[PDB]
């Protein structure tokens, strides 16, 4: 009965959404033609949360794909598992943003947001009782950031009572990729403060460190990482689809995680992680999973956990387990590290268990932490902004398209507000 | 429910551990793949379903023997995390094994020790094999021993050291290594058995009737001695010992803790047909001086503490009669103030022989450990070598260029003279 | 109606108790399954001295096993006759002491004392009117001597008017089996003189001479020696369980022997002792029993019994006998040897006769002597102890646990006080 539609913006978002629908069609046991070849009865009774039926026993995935560059749309159309989308969904323009936030927010949005809003109105009208939407984009470029944030503000002023998820990557400390990065990054944070319930963050280089030292691969690729972001997404949404001994959908996690409205930036993690060679020797228990969970090496963000204090922890498990064990081990991890958690929040852990594991494993576990130390990341963003804002470099390209300096100052002011709000409770 | 974790440091340690783990995996019927087609939890961990892991850490700062292991036939057995390898050898220098290069690798092996200590309950001690004359095999041993006696506190620790021979020499800086290592390990280690090479050479040449030994034969002997020690833990017996026993029987004062170990019988298969082996002749043959594993004269002192472990089907009345006829002789004199210097142990399991080895199926076996006196005369010999290499300031710049001061050698000489004089005072 | 619970402490007393429950369970005719299969009704009117009937006519013994290394408990439990012990009784530690009396007394004893006292408190409150407690420990090792010592001190703090039996193998004149043995012996005697009503001393070398020169054995194992100790224990307490013509329970013996309340170290012995080689050349009437009893080389202690005089003698007989023969030949034995006996106690015999024999033989007898010649053994303890105390040897393994030197001086003065008492009365 609960219903979630999908909207993919940006290149990185389009690729990880292709991999998202890939792992969803592999978890739910269906075929790239849309036809059914599954085995169990559990995989069809909850299919209304991500798909829709059609005249002729055909299934449509519930997604809308937005961009401005038709090359990536040709890429997801030509490849495998590009058949299942409906051809009324592939909406784009012809111009492109060129990694410029002002053009994507103030010029191309006026041409595209009308059609996208009409189609998402029809699709949200097609469903019975909607829970929320989730988008995938980045925080570095021009198309994904600006078009996603504009769509999210329109969606918040349209539906004021539903949840939002955003699986968005954030900039890296060691090596950058784009020169115009901190401008659109700070402006995107300025919109995501206002228009979104919850948003997890990914850093690329921590994914590189995980894929190097723990997975032990010779050739790390973009798709592999995309699959790790995908496995996080599936392991978060895995309670709306299968029954369990203690279920927890997304609004329950939203009200368990944030204590305050503006403290809504999380860090995810996956478990268990082992390579091909070293696979057989160590076991698959709740001790090994809970040990591999709480580490600085498991964290999929460029932030050290033990430089700050955890506020909340939500651990969503998958498999067939034993409950008193995981509660006793949560008690053990709470008793071991007393300096690492908030003192006025007692029993800082939240536990969820679902039955059906991901196919190929006997057990799995997803971690979501809310720890304040990510202000350090905000520091190494916002200070950098001041450097460029000391010399006013690259600015007239944004300025000629209808944008002023005062909104840059107010967006930096809001970023200052959030980093000092993290700094107060520390 | 009684556990023990073994570490291997240096080249002598990793090859002698290759022989020891060969005997261990041969002992309980386990294939080298790590599967078997309920007491061996005492040295092994169980892996999920149908697999076993040994409890070992083979730490070497020279990668070639670790690569020889990983290419060797025991490749599938261990866990590939537990083979910690540095980047540069020590080149027989004590400062490079204690200070300069080895300090970059201590965090990994300490995390490995702390991770292997978490999977067990009633951890009893560590068994670290190491040599004296080498650089990394003594310097890193000093660093790990000091760090573990700081960290763990009140648990046991037993060592196996290779004794540098008086006559035979391979390296030239070996008195420096032994003197500084005994200077720094005297306080923290609990009891360390001493074993020389040249006595193993002589008992190989004369008793087993062999002409030319390769290094694996000496390692087979020392591995058989190790198995004979811990066979009272691996199974049951009529009168059993464990690892927390020997400290109360072998160590009178918290300084003198240096025993020598011996085995019996040392025979070939062709000498084993024409002699029926009673307990009396083998218990007497423990005290012939040509079969002691250290080049020393036991007639040049007294015997302070003496422990015995038996293996094979031996009844105890003849054991008590054999000790009674041992003590009544004249040549085997004992110390005045210690009238009961005997600690007896019997196990039901008979030993097994390695195929392609040098032992025949003998029903009995004796291990005898002795804390005697006259070994310290050998100390004087070793100490005398140090005097030569300090009388002309030989090789001092190769040591002081790595972060040492000159007063440490004088403090080591003072400590060794103090140890010898404490010894002779207690003796006379 | 008179009840005795059983505690085994250490390794030596544990193996002795395994053979002891073997012998008693064979004698009363009950099977290792717990079901009854005896022949008469004479057994089952008196089974409540040791066992309990439990809900479906299965019987359990009243035993509590105590050690600090688990493998002894595994060897008892997995072996035969290991089913009838109730698994709530097995209480042990995990560390072990290993010939350190301070470790067997001060450190691990405070870890196990409350659990063992709780189980024995439930076992004592389950009973109607208990007569005595019995413990079996050794005088050499650490956990046996130390935990038996602390257990006896706690029990006589708890129960003030219940008697205590204690069977203790005593250190050897020829060759010891432990190295720190006189320290253990001196402290254990220092507490056993304080808190015990009766106790016995057993040597290993006397058992060796018994199995050599009279039995003609070739291959003696420890179970067989323990069978001799089991036979002496059953012969002492066969009167509580079966009818008598001059009956003698435990309190009769306790008020029979001791003239002064410190001198309660007995030497026991058993008769007959027959070999299958020389079985035919003997007859079996009461002169054979009374001549093999009053014997030099048949004593179960390595002290020549005619190295002094006797104080008191008790003799418990088993079989269908004649009483006039018994007391006239006891007066005959006291008539023959006038020098060997204290004159200021006249009538230096104490007798008892019960009906049932051991299984297979007709007549048997148990000899118990309180003599003074055992003072020689006391000398060969304390002399040895003084030599080690003259050089402060092996003290630091005790001293780093919590023991001080004044303990050793007080214990040495107590032992020289006890040999002063034994030299006072001869
Ligand atoms: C941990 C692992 O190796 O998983 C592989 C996947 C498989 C990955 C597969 O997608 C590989 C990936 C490779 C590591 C990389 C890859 O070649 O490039 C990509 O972009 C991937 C991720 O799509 C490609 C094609 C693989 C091999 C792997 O993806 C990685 C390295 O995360 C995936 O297809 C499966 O079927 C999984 C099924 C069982 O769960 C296990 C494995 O994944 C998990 C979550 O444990 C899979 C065998
Ligand atoms: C006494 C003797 O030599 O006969 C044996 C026992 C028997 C002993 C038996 O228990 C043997 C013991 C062996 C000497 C040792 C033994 O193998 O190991 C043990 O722990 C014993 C004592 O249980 C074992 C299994 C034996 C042979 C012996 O037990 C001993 C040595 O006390 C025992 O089972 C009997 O039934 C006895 C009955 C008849 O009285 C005779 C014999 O005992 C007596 C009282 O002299 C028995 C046949
Ligand atoms: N995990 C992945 N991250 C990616 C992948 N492709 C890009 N990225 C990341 O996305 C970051 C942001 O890219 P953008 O969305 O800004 C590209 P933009 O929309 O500005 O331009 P166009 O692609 O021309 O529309 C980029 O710096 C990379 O760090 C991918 O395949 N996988
Ligand atoms: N009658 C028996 N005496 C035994 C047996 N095993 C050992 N002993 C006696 O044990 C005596 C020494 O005491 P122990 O060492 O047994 C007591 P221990 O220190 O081993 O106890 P733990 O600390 O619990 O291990 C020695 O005189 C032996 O004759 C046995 O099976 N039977
Ligand atoms: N019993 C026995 N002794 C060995 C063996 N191999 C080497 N030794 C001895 O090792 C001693 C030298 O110390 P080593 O441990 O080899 O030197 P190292 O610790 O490796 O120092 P580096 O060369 O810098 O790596 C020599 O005296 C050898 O007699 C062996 O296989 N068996
Ligand atoms: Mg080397």
């Amino acid at each position: 009965m609960r219903e979630i539609v999908h909207i993919q913006a940006g290149q990185c978002g389009n690729q990880i959404g292709a991999k998202f629908w890939e792992v969803i069609s592999d978890e739910h046991g269906i075929d790239p033609t849309g036809s059914y070849h599954g085995d169990s009865d559990l995989q069809l009774e909850r299919i209304n949360v991500y798909y829709n039926e059609a005249a002729g026993n055909k299934y449509v995935p519930r997604a809308i794909l937005v961009d401005l560059e038709p090359g990536t749309m040709d890429s997801v159309r030509s490849g495998p598992f590009g058949q299942i989308f409906r051809p009324d969904n592939f909406v784009f323009g012809q111009s492109g943003a060129g990694n410029n936030w002002a053009k994507g927010h103030y010029t191309e949005g006026a041409e595209l947001v009308d059609s996208v809003l009409d189609v998402v109105r029809k699709e949200s009208e097609s469903c019975d009782c909607l829970q929320g939407f989730q988008l995938t984009h980045s925080l570095g470029g021009g198309t994904g950031s600006g078009m996603g944030t504009l769509l999210i503000s329109k969606i918040r002023e349209e539906y004021p009572d539903r949840i939002m998820n955003t699986f968005s990557v954030v900039p890296s400390p060691k090596v950058s990729d784009t020169v115009v990065e901190p401008y659109n990054a700070t402006l995107s944070v300025h919109q995501l403060v206002e228009n979104t319930d919850e948003t997890y963050c990914i850093d690329n280089e921590a994914l590189y460190d995980i894929c190097f030292r723990t997975l032990k691969l010779t050739t790390p690729t973009y798709g592999d990482l995309n699959h790790l972001v995908s496995a996080t997404m599936s392991g978060v949404t895995t309670c709306l689809r299968f029954p369990g001994q203690l279920n927890a959908d997304l609004r329950k996690l939203a009200v368990n995680m944030v204590p305050f409205p503006r403290l809504h930036f999380f860090m995810p993690g996956f478990a268990p992680l082992t390579s091909r060679g070293s696979q057989q020797y160590r076991a698959l228990t709740v001790p090994e999973l809970t040990q591999q969970m709480f580490d600085a090496k498991n964290m999929m963000a460029a932030c050290d956990p033990r430089h700050g204090r955890y506020l909340t922890v939500a651990a969503v498990f998958r498999g067939r387990m034993s409950m008193k064990e995981v509660d006793e081990q949560m008690l053990n991890v709470q008793n071991k590290n007393s300096s690492y958690f908030v003192e006025w929040i007692p029993n800082n852990v939240k536990t969820a268990v679902c039955d059906i594991p991901p196919r190929g494993l006997k057990m799995s576990a997803t971690f979501i932490g809310n720890s304040t130390a990510i202000q350090e990341l905000f520091k190494r963003i916002s200070e950098q902004f001041t450097a460029m804002f000391r010399r006013k470099a690259f600015l007239h390209w944004y300025t000629g398209e209808g944008m002023d300096e005062m909104e840059f100052t107010e967006a930096e002011s809001n970023m200052n507000d959030l980093v000092s709000e993290y700094q107060q409770y520390q | 429910m009684r556990e023990c974790i073994s570490i291997h440091v240096g080249q002598a340690g990793v090859q002698i551990g290759n022989a020891c783990w060969e005997l261990y995996c041969l002992e309980h019927g386990i294939q080298p793949d790590g599967q078997m087609p309920d007491s061996f939890n005492t040295f092994f961990s169980e892996t999920g379903a149908g697999k076993h892991v040994p409890r070992a850490v083979f730490v070497d700062l020279e990668p070639t023997v670790i690569d020889e292991v990983r290419t060797g036939t025991y490749r599938q057995l261990f866990h590939p995390e537990q083979l910690i390898t540095g980047k540069e050898d020590a080149a027989n220098n004590y400062a490079r094994g204690h200070y300069t290069i080895g300090k970059e690798i201590i965090d990994l092996v300490l995390d490995r020790i702390r991770k292997l200590a978490d999977q067990c309950t009633g951890l009893q001690g560590f068994l670290v094999f190491h040599s004296f004359g080498g650089g990394t095999g003594s310097g890193f041993t000093s660093l790990l021993m000091e760090r573990l006696s700081v960290d763990y506190g009140k648990k046991s620790k037993l060592e196996f050291s290779i004794y540098p021979a008086p006559q035979v020499s391979t390296a030239v800086v070996e008195p420096y290594n032994s003197i500084l290592t005994t200077h720094t390990t005297l306080e923290h280690s609990d009891c360390a058995f001493m074993v020389d090479n040249e006595a193993i050479y002589d008992i190989c040449r004369r008793n087993l009737d062999i002409e030319r030994p390769t290094y694996t034969n000496l390692n087979r002997l020392i591995s058989q001695i190790v198995s004979s020690i811990t066979a009272s833990l691996r199974f049951d017996g009529a009168l059993n010992v464990d690892l927390t026993e020997f400290q109360t029987n072998l160590v009178p004062y918290p300084r003198i803790h240096f025993p020598l170990a011996t085995y019996a019988p040392v025979i070939s298969a062709e000498k084993a047909y024409h002699e029926q082996l009673s307990v009396a002749e083998i218990t007497n043959a423990c005290f012939e001086p040509a079969n002691q594993m250290v080049k020393c004269d036991p007639r040049h002192g007294k015997y302070m503490a003496c422990c015995l472990l038996y293996r094979g089907d031996v009844v105890p009345k003849d054991v008590n009669a054999a000790i009674a006829t041992i003590k009544t002789k004249r040549s085997i004199q004992f110390v005045d103030w210690c009238p009961t210097g005997f600690k007896v142990g019997i196990n039901y399991q008979p030993p097994t022989v390695v195929p392609g080895g040098d032992l025949a199926k003998v029903q009995r076996a004796v291990c005898m450990l002795s804390n005697t006196t006259a070994i310290a005369e050998a100390w004087a010999r070793l100490d005398h070598k140090f005097d030569l290499m300090y009388a002309k300031r030989a090789f001092v710049h190769w040591y002081v260029g790595e972060g040492m001061e000159e007063g440490e050698f004088s403090e080591a000489r003072e400590d060794m003279a103090a140890l010898e004089k404490d010894y002779e005072e207690v003796g006379v």
